[PDB]
């Protein structure tokens, strides 16, 4: 699973089976890292109009 | 793939299915790859 964003700590109580998370657009918003099983939130890098 | 979903609920109702809602979490996924059209419930006898 590929993408770009800032990985931050999260407070989303994922259930054991649950691995990743998806928004309305279906783009991944959170992911569970292998090897360490922790839950990383994926926040898109800052952008806007010039 | 044999998908088993499970949910365990403490109840105190006597005879029938309780009326309510409980979403079943996935328990196990088994790669059995076999044809299934018939099934059996397994019970346990009590002897004295
Ligand atoms: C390797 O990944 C597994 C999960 O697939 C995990 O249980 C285990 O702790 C990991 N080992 C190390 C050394 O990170």
């Amino acid at each position: 699973l590929t993408g770009t964003g800032v990985l931050t700590e999260s407070n989303k109580k994922f259930l054991p089976f649950q691995q990743f998370g998806r928004d309305i657009a279906d783009t991944t918003d959170a992911v569970r890292d292998p090897q360490t099983l922790e839950i990383l939130d994926i926040t898109p890098c800052s952008f806007g109009g010039v | 793939y044999f998908k088993i979903y499970s949910k365990h609920t403490p109840i105190n109702l006597v005879r029938d299915l309780p009326q309510g809602f409980s979403a079943l979490e996935p328990l196990v996924d088994l790669p059995i790859g076999i044809n299934i059209t018939r099934f059996q419930t397994l019970l346990a006898l009590h002897r004295s």
